[PDB]
């Protein structure tokens, strides 16, 4: 029930790497995963991976395992049930095939069968 | 949908409350630690994962409760003791062979009500006032006076405050936790750690250190009328001694009533004082001056001065050493100006005997003299500064509850409320 | 170290007008601001303490509000007895004052 | 796992609800001197607060229960949250805040629903 | 209607018997100074008298019940009144006076009727 | 026969088990002066020890029971004695000594066996 | 009506020399002695 603001549209060229931010608020950051999903021109949407700010655990698709740098900071507590977090994302071998809009998404629940499901999303970032 | 409320008994939920705490511990000492429940040898500390609690050391009621408990135990430990009101008589005093301690002879009541006795006793300057020269004890025109029973000890004994059943205490594991705010790591305990009720001034003695860095706490640090509670991370050692070899002399002033008088000094007459390592005190003032810039500026200069006025208790490092109440000049510790970028300090300490302890005007206490040579070793683990309304910080104190607040910041009293109503698709039969 | 900018320095209004005075702080002070009223040849009188708490005995026409850095003192329906100098207070620093006419 | 007294304070309402006896044990035992009267006042306070919770369980037909199912249907005005977004999302601490206002109302409904239930059972056995 | 604490004191035994939780709530909460010891003595007295009534309900198999049905058949020596001339004629105040003598006897019958009932249930489940 | 309070102390475990209410009655009633504080301390002590036994019965699903059957199977490590050599041979005094060590273990087993039993009953009624 | 219940078949160990009732009675008397002398007059003026 909070915002997940992201970075700006940083357009580079193939070969380089790009780091996109995702600063959270209005909710306990360490209680939900942070999913990363992209919708490029050439395919539809593709799920990249999520990371658990609490456990530090990371699970990402084999199509992006050897490309994605997925790290998180540690929440700065605001109130008892509110904090402010930050999630980072990078890509290694960047090309023009990877041009699209990228988002971060907060997990759906804290338990059950839909724990990590991308429920609360950011706004998007335009790549190369 | 089909949702009926269901009752749950024993749900991890609590509220901020304030209850009556009770003591636990491990000669009788003033803090009646023998009347406390034995501290359990297995101290259960449960860590509250994922929990984040709000603390506020400046509203904590444990402090306000501890402060009246000590006062209450002080008054309890002086009822059975002898009343020195017959001592409020004219004294004939001469110097001792500068001019601090006196030698005073008076007419005193014996065990028979129709017989007198011309006894003499030594008194420090701070305990008498003028009218051979004619003197008088300081308290006589304000308050009655009660001699401390010479079998109770002023030794700070570790006291543990425990909450009743159905209440809990919430610690704060945050190594860099300042005064207020939401503690990220929290745990629950049944009693507090071993808190020594050290009555001190300016320099917090024998207390608990800070892990990691040296902390600094205050309500409004921008408010000059709020004492800064700086807590060290490395203790700087201070050694105090009264080197005179004093002697105690019993004087029967009535049936079963014996006033313990200072007999005479056996050997050299010397000054009482305290030593701190000038090197270790230099590096500790630096650690303090560093965290002082985080709130006032990387370029502004931080200056230390001595007190600017007040009574003896607040203008000096007031404390107690082996049973005698010292009052140390601290001008040699707070005389530095810090820019944007064997050794020993010695403090002249005086000694008093008619002490009013807290701020009560009406209940004075005569501390009986301690035989032998007094020396004690203690750590100064905290500090109580006061910035001038260049930002200059000068020591101070007086309100003894800041001492208790310096050890009770980690804790908070909460009330367990285990009844919880929540909906599920459950219903009972007919 | 703090700086209180009180505005305006002087104003004039008729009987029954709404008068507002502002005090800006150079940095966040929470709600630690107090408002006073001082007439000619008299000692100040506390109107509002803690930014928005009306002192006892002060007529209800007075009111204050503010937080962080923007504060205000309001006199709903000015009267003849309200002619004085009003100033805010942040600890030991005062505003420059406003002379009402 | 054994988290300890209030160990599941930050866990979800479903997780903590399996660790009820943990908090139920230490509610009555724990996890004329000055201390003498200070301790006696606490020993009486612990019993009074305990019997008050037991008194409410008794007049709700829940005496002896840790998880007790009732007859009062959940009014969505109290909380219009889904079941899966409560027991697997919220902590009992958050839940007690969101139901702060309506708690006194539910406590009355659970009472008459029990005095009418046993009044009905007195008729079911009148034959 | 809501008559209040002891509101149905003058009503018939049947009417008052529907307002039991009313009187059950205020039995434990309510509707070294002089006052300090005077209040502590009252706080302990309230708990002792409460647990005594709860103790009797427990050893009668009625713990948690407001209306509790038993196995002791009504001896007409206690009161040879008709059912309709009691629950629709008398007030609980009058009834407590008429059964003043026989009250201690019934209290014993309700006890062994419970220790034999559970001793029988221990045999019913011995297979 | 009526043996009295602890009358069957020397009788067999089976005989004494029929005289439970005898010992259950006198557990709460009985069979600033010096005496004033001495008596108040005893009146509070009696309640605390009583509610502790009641607290254990509550979290074992035995609240209100004198003879209570459970789900914990008897571990022969505790006592490898035959049924007929216990209830018709031993006295409760001897039995409490032989089970001195294992008593704290059984008390925990009886607790989780109840929180899992009601957690299961909450699912049996989830339909 | 002093209820004395006889414990048939029972055999208990006693030790009158460890009994705490004795140690408790002895301080109770001392405690009641001291209680009964507080309101009474002090004869310290008699020490003449
Ligand atoms: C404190 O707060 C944090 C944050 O809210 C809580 O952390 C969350 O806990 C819940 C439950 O414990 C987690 O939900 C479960 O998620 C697992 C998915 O994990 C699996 O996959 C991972 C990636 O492949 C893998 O890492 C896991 O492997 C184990 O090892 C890692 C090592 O890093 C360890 O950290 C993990 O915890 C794993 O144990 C694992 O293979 C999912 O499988 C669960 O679903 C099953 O169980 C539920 C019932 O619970 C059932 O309904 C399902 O059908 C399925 O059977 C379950 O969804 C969640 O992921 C955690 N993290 C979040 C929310 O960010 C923490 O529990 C709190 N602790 C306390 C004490 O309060
Ligand atoms: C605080 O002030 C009190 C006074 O109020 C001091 O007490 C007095 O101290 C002096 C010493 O400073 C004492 O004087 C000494 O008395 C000794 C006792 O002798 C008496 O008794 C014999 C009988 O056996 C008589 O013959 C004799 O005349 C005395 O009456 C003497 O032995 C001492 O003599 C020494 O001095 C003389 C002259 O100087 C020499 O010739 C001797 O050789 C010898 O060296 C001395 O006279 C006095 O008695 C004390 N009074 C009381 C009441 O006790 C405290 O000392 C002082 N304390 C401090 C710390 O300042
Ligand atoms: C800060 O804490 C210090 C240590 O925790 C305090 O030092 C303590 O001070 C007291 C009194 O000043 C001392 O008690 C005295 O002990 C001597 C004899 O002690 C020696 O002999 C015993 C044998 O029983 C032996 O066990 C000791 O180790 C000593 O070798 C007595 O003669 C006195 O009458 C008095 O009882 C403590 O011993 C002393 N502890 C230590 C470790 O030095 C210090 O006082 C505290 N500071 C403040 C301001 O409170
Ligand atoms: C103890 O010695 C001091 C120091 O000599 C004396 O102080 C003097 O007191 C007189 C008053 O009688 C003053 O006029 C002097 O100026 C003081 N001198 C100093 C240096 O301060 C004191 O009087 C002596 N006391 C006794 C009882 O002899
Ligand atoms: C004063 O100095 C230190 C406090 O930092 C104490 O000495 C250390 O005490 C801890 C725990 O008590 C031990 O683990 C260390 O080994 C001690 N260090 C040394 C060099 O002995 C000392 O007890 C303090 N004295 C007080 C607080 O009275
Ligand atoms: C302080 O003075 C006392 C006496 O006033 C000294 O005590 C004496 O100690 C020796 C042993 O060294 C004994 O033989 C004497 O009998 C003691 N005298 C008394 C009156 O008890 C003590 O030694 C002195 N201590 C210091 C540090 O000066
Ligand atoms: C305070 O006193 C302590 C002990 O009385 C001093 O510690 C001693 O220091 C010397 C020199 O380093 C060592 O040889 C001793 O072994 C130390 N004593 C102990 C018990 O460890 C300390 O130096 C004094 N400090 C000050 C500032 O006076
Ligand atoms: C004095 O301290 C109080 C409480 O620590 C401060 O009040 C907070 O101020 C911040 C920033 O203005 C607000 O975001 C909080 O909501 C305030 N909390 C409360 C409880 O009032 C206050 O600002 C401080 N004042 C000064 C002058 O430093
Ligand atoms: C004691 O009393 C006598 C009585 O005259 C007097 O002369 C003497 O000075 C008194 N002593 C003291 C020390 O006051
Ligand atoms: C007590 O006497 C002192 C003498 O030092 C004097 O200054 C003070 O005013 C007196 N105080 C009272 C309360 O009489
Ligand atoms: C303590 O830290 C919190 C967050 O870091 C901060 O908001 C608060 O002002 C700090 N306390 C003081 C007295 O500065
Ligand atoms: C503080 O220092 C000044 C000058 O060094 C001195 O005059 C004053 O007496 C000192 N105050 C105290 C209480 O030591
Ligand atoms: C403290 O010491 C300084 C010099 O060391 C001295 O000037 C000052 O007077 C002393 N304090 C007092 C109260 O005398
Ligand atoms: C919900 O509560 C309101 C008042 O709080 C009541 O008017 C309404 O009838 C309730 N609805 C249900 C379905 O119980
Ligand atoms: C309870 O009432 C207060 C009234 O001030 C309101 O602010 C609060 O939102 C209410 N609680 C809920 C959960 O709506
Ligand atoms: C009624 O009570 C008397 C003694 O009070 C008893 O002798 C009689 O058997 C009882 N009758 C019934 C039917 O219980
Ligand atoms: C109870 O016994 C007394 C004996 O004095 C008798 O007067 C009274 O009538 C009896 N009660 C009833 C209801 O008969
Ligand atoms: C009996 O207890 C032991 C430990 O006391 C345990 O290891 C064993 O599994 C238990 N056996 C049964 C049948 O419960
Ligand atoms: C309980 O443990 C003690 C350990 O000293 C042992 O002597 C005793 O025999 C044990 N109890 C039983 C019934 O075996």
């Amino acid at each position: 029930q909070g915002q997940l603001v992201q970075s700006g549209a940083t357009t580079t060229k193939p070969g380089s790497s790009v780091k996109i931010s995702c600063k959270t608020s209005g909710y306990r950051f360490n209680f939900y995963h942070i999913n990363w999903i992209r919708q490029t021109a050439g395919r539809g949407p593709e799920w990249m991976g999520w990371i658990s700010p609490y456990s530090g655990d990371k699970n990402l698709a084999p199509a992006f395992q050897d490309r994605v740098n997925m790290t998180t900071d540690t929440e700065v507590p605001v109130t008892s049930f509110t904090s402010t977090g930050a999630a980072y994302m990078e890509i290694r071998n960047l090309t023009s095939d990877d041009t699209g809009t990228y988002f971060c998404a907060k997990g759906l629940l804290r338990d059950g069968s839909s724990t990590w499901l991308p429920y609360l999303w950011g706004q998007g970032t335009l790549l190369t | 949908e089909n949702l009926w409320v269901t009752v749950y008994y024993g749900v991890p939920v609590w509220k901020d409350a304030e209850t009556t705490l009770f003591c636990a511990s491990d000669k009788h000492n003033v803090w009646a630690t023998h009347a406390c429940v034995p501290t359990d040898p297995n101290p259960q500390e449960i860590h509250l994962e994922n929990v984040t609690e709000e603390f506020n050391m400046w509203k904590n009621n444990m402090v306000e409760q501890m402060h009246t408990d000590i006062i209450s135990l002080w008054d309890q430990s002086l009822k059975p003791c002898v009343k020195l009101t017959p001592l409020c008589v004219t004294l004939q005093c001469t110097n001792v062979t500068r001019g601090e301690l006196k030698n005073c002879s008076f007419n005193m009541t014996t065990e028979l009500r129709d017989k007198k006795q011309k006894v003499y006793s030594l008194f420090y300057r701070l305990d008498v006032v003028q009218i051979n020269k004619e003197y008088r004890l300081i308290n006589c025109n304000t308050s009655a006076i009660t001699q401390a029973c010479p079998k109770v000890s002023f030794e700070p004994i570790p006291i543990h405050y425990c909450a009743p059943a159905g209440f809990a205490i919430l610690k704060c594991k945050d190594k860099k936790f300042n005064g207020t705010g939401p503690c990220p790591s929290v745990s629950t305990v049944q009693c507090t750690h071993g808190i020594k009720p050290v009555v001190s001034t300016q320099l917090l003695l024998n207390g608990s250190l800070a892990e990691e860095e040296v902390m600094i706490r205050s309500e409004n640090i921008t408010n000059n009328a709020k004492n800064i509670l700086v807590q060290f991370n490395t203790p700087v050692q201070i050694n105090c001694t009264r080197p005179n070899n004093n002697t105690r002399k019993s004087i029967r002033i009535g049936p079963g009533q014996a006033f313990y008088a200072t007999g005479d000094i056996i050997g050299d007459i010397r000054q009482a004082h305290c030593n701190v390592s000038k090197a270790t005190w230099n590096e500790t003032l630096g650690k303090v001056v560093k965290q002082l810039r985080k709130h006032f500026g990387n370029n502004t200069i931080i200056r230390f001065a001595n007190s600017s006025g007040g009574d003896l208790e607040v203008t000096t490092h007031s404390f107690n050493c082996g049973g005698e109440f010292f009052y140390c000049n601290t001008s040699g510790l707070f005389n530095s100006t810090w820019i944007s970028n064997n050794d020993s300090i010695t403090l002249p300490c005086r000694i008093k005997q008619i002490i009013n302890m807290w701020q009560r005007i009406g209940q004075a206490m005569y501390a009986p003299p301690i035989q032998g040579v007094i020396r004690c070793v203690s750590n100064i683990t905290g500090l109580i500064l006061t910035r001038d309304g260049t930002e200059t910080f000068r020591p101070g104190g007086g309100d003894m509850r800041d001492n208790w607040r310096s050890e009770l910041y980690k804790y908070k009293v909460v009330k367990i409320e285990p009844l919880g109503v929540a909906p599920t698709r459950c219903k009972r039969r007919v | 170290d703090i700086q209180m900018t009180q505005s305006p320095s002087s104003l004039s209004a008729s009987l029954g007008d709404r008068v507002t005075i502002t005090c800006q702080a150079s940095r966040g002070i929470g709600k630690d601001l107090n408002w006073y009223q001082q007439k000619a040849g008299k000692a100040p009188k506390l109107l509002v303490s803690d930014a928005s708490t009306l002192e006892g005995g002060v007529p209800s026409r007075f009111s204050g509000s503010g937080f962080h850095q923007n504060f205000s003192l309001t006199i709903s329906s000015l009267q003849a007895e309200d002619v004085a100098t009003y100033f805010c207070q942040q600890y030991e620093t005062f505003g420059q004052g406003t002379k009402v006419d | 796992v054994f988290l300890g007294f209030l160990g599941a304070a930050g866990s979800t309402m479903g997780a903590a609800s399996m660790t009820l006896t943990v908090q139920a044990r230490n509610l009555l035992s724990g996890i004329l001197t000055v201390w003498g009267i200070k301790q006696l006042q606490a020993r009486v306070l612990a019993v009074e607060r305990y019997l008050r919770d037991q008194q409410l369980l008794g007049i709700w037909g829940c005496s002896g229960k840790l998880i007790c199912c009732t007859n009062v249907p959940w009014n969505s005005s109290w909380s219009n949250r889904n079941l899966s977004e409560i027991w697997d999302n919220m902590t009992w601490l958050q839940w007690d805040k969101e139901i702060s206002n309506y708690t006194q109302i539910i406590y009355g409904l659970l009472e008459e629903s029990q005095n009418q239930q046993e009044k009905n059972e007195q008729d079911l056995l009148a034959l």
